[PDB]
């Protein structure tokens, strides 16, 4: 009932500056301390700084003294981060998180990335059995998205209506663009009996794209 | 003690570039020529937005194929996108004379005049305008051909035809007609009751009269016998004319179309987003600043080349030697 | 500052049975009679949930198989008894002095009975034809342990320049994992071929498994 | 590289020196510091730039590149396109890779060239009132000021105001 609902992913290019958002709401927010954590893909937890939205006292990692700046907005009960000139190190998976000395209840987390190629949505290519033989009751069916350089993509499927056994890969570079692969497996009754599209999205771009996946041709 | 000192300047950017003599090589300085970016998205060449066809093939857009309804009255466009497969194609099951050269004709156009060449008031008063087919269905309702004319016979009797079109629209018009080729003998002796039939349509630069060839098919989207379809583009200025006793489906919207050149055919999935770039591709538009881009081949005004490299740098430093 | 080091770093428990995880630190961590010492849970793709605070109080909602106990310079975690849900990495965290730090993190996987990849060969779409490139998926879901091997057979030669693999976690409901392998290959040089096989060797079987398609 | 002062016997590049590509050093008595040639630096910015600009100028850009498409029989001439648009890619491309990896080496040599004509002007002005020590240095053997440190860059360097000088303290090394 208490969520920190956190901004949505960015991409900016080496020296230049964030915001990133946490805003707050389900509990007194003027009277929590505020926290933000990094966390390196595979390496390990690393705790930024701290603001006290009531007076706006803050506390900075020793570490991150001159990289990190934070203040708060009482009114619209959301946390601000700033950071400057950026390296590639920076380019990580940052929380917001509420807490004094145990952090209770963590924000969804945003993928800021530093590098140097520019955002594109990605094309969804459907993938279909294509020889007609029954594997078993079920086939495995599944979207791949190719070409986008943000890492965020969420693969749905008929908008989430399918949860039975749905895999989706993490993504790889090639190039610079990240490529990842999703599945399914739906009973071969009903398929192609019944619509199956897959629903991905694209927050770095504002790109929704649906392709329901049909069978191949020739016929 | 005392001295002086000559040097090459050296910085901290990690440009690589490939050289005759070794490869990736760090530089000081550098240029990217290779465009290697798109946004995925339909823009408006130059400000005019395309012709988007969605479901619909360039075959059901000038015949007016009753699914293809609201993309008429669309006359202004930069360029037409079509779907890689078209599930809305000819309605009617048959042949399609020359349609390639009508589809390359139709990409450097970039006017129309959807114009009534033979209105269905005063010029099929003694035949029957309502033909109507299942194939072509819209709405669950059976509907046919938004640009032609299904001619039966009205009173029992289908007399010899011989309206005729004089070009006074000073432009280049396009005349658009239909041959039928019933299932059986048993249905052309009820549509046209003659089966003796022919049709000829002749101009100062077009003449072929077509007789139809009544034979059991293959069963096509239900309905058994065939159109077919012919076209021709009358010069400005000439006549023509139409005459037949039989399975005529004739024009009734022609199309007084107006050349231009910058557009074509792309056929791709991507949406129209209203970002007005100077060149497009099936996957997006280019930044369209540099001379050289792999992005795809087929473009559409004023793009670079396209070139299938994967990095083309030019060193403008030398060569970055720091501490 | 205070440096958290966390043992095991992989660890491996089957199901029904306790699981421990130990964590050293530089300093005591004690705090005016109690231990401020956190552990939390992180599933992949998820943020980490809050599973211990002030080195043994239970905080609400998840279960009571979770246990933190310690007290000084070493503290540890018990889990009894081990669930599917519990496949994911647990990190130890100190909150005694500027500043709060992590320990290294330790990964626990379930051991379950072994299992057999079901393997699946898709074609590259006609629309990703267009682009001037063609790639051809082979999935291979719901197999145990993570040891496995594809190859890509192009007209039965074997092809190793241009493969992509990337494996999944475990499954939070399956104890179980996925991997996926991608060829990228031109246009023009997909097409100049007929036979696409992608084989996995495994544990499961001496002979590989092998599922393929031709382009007819 | 090729003329031995790039990466030769000018071992590495200073990370100072904005001011431009090339320069001096000039390490006195009353400060040390940077200034680079701006005559030199110029010449190269401006040649450089018009190899640039002159390389993309001898491409114009396309237009309308459709792709025709043909029908069930065509298969002859559909062939015969793809050969025809094919073929010039095939041109385009390996025509514009070479001209890359061509010129790229001529802006590294030409870089090599200036550098070691730069390095000789200075050693033309300087005959024997100073050695090379340190592989793109000199000595003073008359202690030098900022005045004269200026009064060895912009053709402001005559021997014979510090000649005799100069000739005393040869004589004893
Ligand atoms: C614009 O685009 C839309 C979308 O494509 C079109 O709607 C589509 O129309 C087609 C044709 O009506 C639909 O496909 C048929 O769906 C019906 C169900 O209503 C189904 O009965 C039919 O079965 C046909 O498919 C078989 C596949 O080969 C045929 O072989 C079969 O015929 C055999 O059996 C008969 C028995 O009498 C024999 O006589 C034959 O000779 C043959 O042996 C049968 O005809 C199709 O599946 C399609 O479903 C529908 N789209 C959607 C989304 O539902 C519009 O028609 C199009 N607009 C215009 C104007 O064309
Ligand atoms: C262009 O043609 C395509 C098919 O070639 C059309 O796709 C069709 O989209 C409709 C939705 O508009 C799908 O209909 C059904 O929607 C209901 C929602 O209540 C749902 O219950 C069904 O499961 C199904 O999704 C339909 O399935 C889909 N076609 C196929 C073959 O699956 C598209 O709508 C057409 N676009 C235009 C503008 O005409
Ligand atoms: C349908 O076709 C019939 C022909 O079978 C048209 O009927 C008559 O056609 C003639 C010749 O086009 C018209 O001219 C007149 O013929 C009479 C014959 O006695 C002559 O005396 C007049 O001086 C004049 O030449 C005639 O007006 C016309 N009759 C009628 C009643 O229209 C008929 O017009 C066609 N259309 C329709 C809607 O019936």
């Amino acid at each position: 009932e208490v969520q920190l609902q956190e901004s949505g992913p960015e991409l900016v290019k080496p020296g230049a500056s964030v915001k990133i958002s946490c805003k707050a709401s389900g509990y007194a927010f003027s009277r929590s301390w505020m926290n933000w954590v990094k966390q390196r893909p595979g390496k390990g937890l690393e705790w930024i700084g701290r603001i006290y939205p009531g007076d706006g006292d803050t506390n900075y990692n020793g570490k991150f003294k001159g990289k990190a700046t934070l203040t708060a907005d009482k009114s619209s009960s959301t946390a601000y981060m700033q950071l400057s000139s950026l390296t590639s190190e920076d380019s990580a998976v940052y929380f917001c998180a509420r807490g004094s000395n145990s952090f209770a209840y963590w924000g969804q987390g945003t993928l800021v990335t530093v590098s140097g190629a520019k955002t594109t949505p990605p094309s969804v290519y459907p993938l279909a059995p294509g020889s007609a033989a029954q594997t078993n009751s079920m086939v495995t069916l599944g979207c791949l998205v190719k070409g986008y350089f943000p890492e965020p993509v969420t693969v749905t499927w008929n908008s989430g209506s399918l949860s039975s056994g749905v895999h989706t890969f993490p993504a790889v570079l090639q190039s610079d663009l990240y490529t990842l692969s999703s599945s399914v497996t739906v009973p071969s009754s009903t398929w192609p009996s019944e619509t199956v599209t897959c629903n991905v999205a694209h927050p770095a771009s504002s790109t929704k794209v649906d392709k329901k996946i049909v069978p191949r041709d020739c016929g | 003690e005392d001295t002086i000192c000559i040097g090459y300047h050296a910085n901290n950017s990690t440009d690589t570039v490939d050289t005759v003599l070794e490869k990736n090589v760090t530089v000081t300085h550098s240029v990217n020529l290779l465009e290697d970016s798109h946004n995925g998205k339909l823009c408006l060449l130059k400000g005019i937005a395309p012709l988007q066809l969605g479901n619909c093939s360039v075959a059901g857009w000038i015949l007016g194929n009753p699914e293809c309804e609201l993309l008429i009255s669309r006359e202004s466009w930069s360029y037409i996108v079509e779907k890689p497969n078209p599930e809305n194609g000819t309605c009617y099951p048959g042949h399609f004379a020359d349609y390639e050269e009508l589809r390359e004709q139709l990409s450097s156009v970039s006017s129309f005049e959807r114009f009534e060449i033979f209105p269905k008031e005063s010029s099929w008063p003694n035949h029957t305008t309502t033909g109507v087919s299942a194939s072509c269905s819209h709405n669950g309702e059976s509907s046919f051909y938004k640009n032609l004319l299904w001619l039966t016979g009205k009173n029992g009797l289908y007399p010899n035809l011989s309206k005729s079109y004089a070009n006074n629209k000073e432009k280049e018009v396009l005349v658009l007609w239909g041959v039928h080729h019933p299932p059986n003998i048993g249905d052309q002796r009820a549509l046209y009751h003659t089966e003796n039939a022919y049709v000829s349509v002749v101009s100062s630069h077009y003449s072929r009269k077509f007789t139809p060839e009544i034979a059991k098919r293959p069963k096509v989207r239900d309905r058994e016998g065939r159109i077919n379809y012919y076209w021709t583009l009358l010069e400005p200025g000439d006549t023509i004319i139409f005459e037949a006793n039989g399975n005529l489906i004739a024009p009734r919207y022609a199309f007084a179309l107006s050349r231009g050149f910058g557009s074509g055919i792309i056929n791709s999935n991507a949406p129209m987003d209203e970002c007005d770039a100077k060149c497009q591709t099936p996957q997006g538009a280019i930044n369209s600043s540099l001379p050289f881009q792999n992005v795809h081949p087929v473009t559409i005004g004023e793009c670079p080349k396209y070139v299938r490299s994967a990095k083309l740098r030019m060193v403008t430093g030398l060569r970055n030697i720091p501490s | 500052d205070i440096v958290l080091t966390q043992s095991p770093a992989s660890l491996a428990v089957s199901l029904g049975q306790r699981a421990t995880i130990s964590c050293k630190a530089s300093q005591s961590v004690d705090f005016d009679g109690d231990s401020y010492m956190n552990w939390y849970q992180q599933k992949p793709g998820q943020p980490p949930k809050l599973l211990i605070y002030t080195t043994s109080n239970l905080e609400s909602g998840i279960p009571a198989r979770f246990s933190g106990s310690g007290s000084g310079t070493d503290f540890t975690l018990n889990i009894h008894p081990v669930e599917e849900e519990d496949a994911a990495t647990y990190y130890c965290q100190q909150s005694s002095e500027d500043p709060y730090t992590f320990g290294g993190g330790t990964k626990l996987e379930i051991k379950r009975a072994d299992g057999a990849p079901t393997v699946s060969i898709f074609p590259p779409s006609s629309e990703q034809l267009t682009s001037g490139g063609a790639s051809v998926v082979c999935f291979l879901n719901n197999f145990y342990p993570k040891d496995i091997n594809v190859k890509w057979k192009i007209d039965g030669s074997e092809r190793q320049n241009g493969v992509l693999n990337s494996w999944t976690d475990q499954d939070s409901k399956d104890s179980t994992y996925s991997m996926s392998s991608t060829l990228t290959l031109t246009k023009d040089e997909y097409e100049r071929h007929n036979s696409y096989t992608c084989e996995a060797t495994h544990k499961t079987s001496t002979s590989p498994i092998v599922k393929s398609f031709n382009r007819n | 590289g090729l003329f031995g002062a790039i990466a030769g016997f000018i071992e590495g590049g200073w990370t100072g020196m904005v001011d431009g590509w090339y320069g001096y050093h000039h390490q006195n008595e009353q400060g040390s510091g940077y200034a680079a040639d701006q005559k030199s630096t110029q010449n190269a910015i401006n040649g450089i730039t018009n190899k640039v600009n002159s390389v993309i100028e001898k491409m114009n850009t396309q237009f309308t590149a459709v792709g025709k498409e043909f029908n069930k029989l065509e298969r002859r001439m559909e062939n015969l396109n793809k050969k025809v648009d094919d073929g010039f890619i095939d041109i385009w491309t390996y025509n514009a890779e070479l001209l890359v990896l061509l010129e790229n080496e001529r802006t590294l040599d030409f870089h090599d060239s200036n550098v070691k004509n730069l390095y000789e002007k200075v050693k033309s002005q300087l005959k024997n009132n100073a050695k090379e020590i340190g592989n793109g240095c000199f000595e003073f053997y008359h202690k030098c000021n900022d005045e004269c440190m200026e009064s060895v860059k912009n053709g402001t360097y005559d021997y014979p105001k510090y000649s005799e000088e100069s000739k005393l303290n040869r004589e004893k090394i």
